[PDB]
């Protein structure tokens, strides 16, 4: 978990 | 002054060659993947490219009316003469872009074709003091111009999801709540090297080209502003990013509005 460090914003 | 680690990292692969100079420490170009100039699968997504599921325009000009039917796709056809988005483009919530295909009626060189014709500006890969590695331009560069695709490894959510060495992920999320992302650890283009800026000369775009599979828009950023020669590209990674980042390191953009700092 955590989650997913994804872009964008 | 410098080191030219490189005189292409891309290898002859984009229609102009990115250098790699490092004039900070010792650090060689960067070899720990591999460059690819389109985006690459390893682990089969089922892309839908049956031809007779394009949507496609039938124009009998260069696609500058208001009947293009790929330019009614994207709300309007966003591009100029010179191929830059128009100043009315929405930089804050960008629209879907549908480039014109194969499937078009209309010529190679119509007006709806920007992403496609690939890489446009001299770009280069130098050695940052604070950040690590990052991207210039090596030239002015006008607002609204398509600079570079975000290319790596398609994968899915759950693959994404597993993966340890997660710095180089970009989330692909659907109007529909569906999901995907392209790593570009392993497999990646130049834009795996744009670092975050809280105040970014670039905006990504979501593209569609050759295929219309709405689960995979392929990334293009856009300066939204002139972009002076020797500038370090950067665009906004986003709050998901930064609220797992930000958890181990700030971020150094040196921007007086930062927002990460
Ligand atoms: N604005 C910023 N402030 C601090 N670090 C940043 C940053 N933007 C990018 N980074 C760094 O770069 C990583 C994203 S991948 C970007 C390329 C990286 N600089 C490299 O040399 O390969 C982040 O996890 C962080 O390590
Ligand atoms: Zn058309
Ligand atoms: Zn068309
Ligand atoms: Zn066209
Ligand atoms: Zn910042």
């Amino acid at each position: 978990t955590a989650r997913k460090v994804g872009r964008p914003g | 002054v410098e080191r030219i680690v490189s005189r292409d990292i891309a290898r002859g692969y984009e229609r102009i060659p990115i250098p790699c100079v490092n004039a900070v420490d010792s650090e060689p170009c960067p070899s720990n993947y591999k460059y690819v100039s389109q985006n690459c699968v390893t682990s089969p997504m089922n892309i839908d490219r049956n031809i007779t599921h394009l949507q496609y325009c039938v124009c009998i000009d260069d696609c500058s009316s208001s009947n293009c039917m790929c330019g009614q796709l994207s709300m309007r056809c966003w591009y100029d003469k010179d191929g830059r988005l128009l100043p009315e483009f929405n930089m804050a919530e960008p629209p879907l872009i549908f480039e014109c295909n194969h499937a078009c009626s209309c010529w190679r060189n119509c007006r709806n074709r920007v992403v496609q014709n690939g890489l446009r500006a001299r770009l280069q890969l130098y050695r940052t003091r604070d950040m690590g590695w990052g991207v210039r331009s090596l030239q002015d560069i006008p607002p609204g111009t398509f600079v570079c695709e975000y290319v790596g490894e398609l994968i899915s959510d759950s693959e994404a999801d597993v993966r340890e060495e997660d710095s180089y992920l970009f989330d692909l999320d659907n109007k529909d709540g569906e999901v995907y992302c392209i790593d570009a650890r392993f497999y990646g283009n130049v834009s795996r090297f744009i670092n975050h800026h809280c105040e970014p000369n670039l905006v990504p775009v979501r593209v569609f080209m050759a295929h219309q599979d709405l689960r995979f828009p392929r990334i293009a950023f856009f300066s939204t502003r002139l972009i002076e020669a020797g500038e370090q590209l950067g665009f906004d990674y986003g709050e998901r990013f930064w609220d797992i980042k930000g958890k181990l390191f700030s971020c150094r953009c040196g921007s007086p509005k930062c927002r990460h700092s």
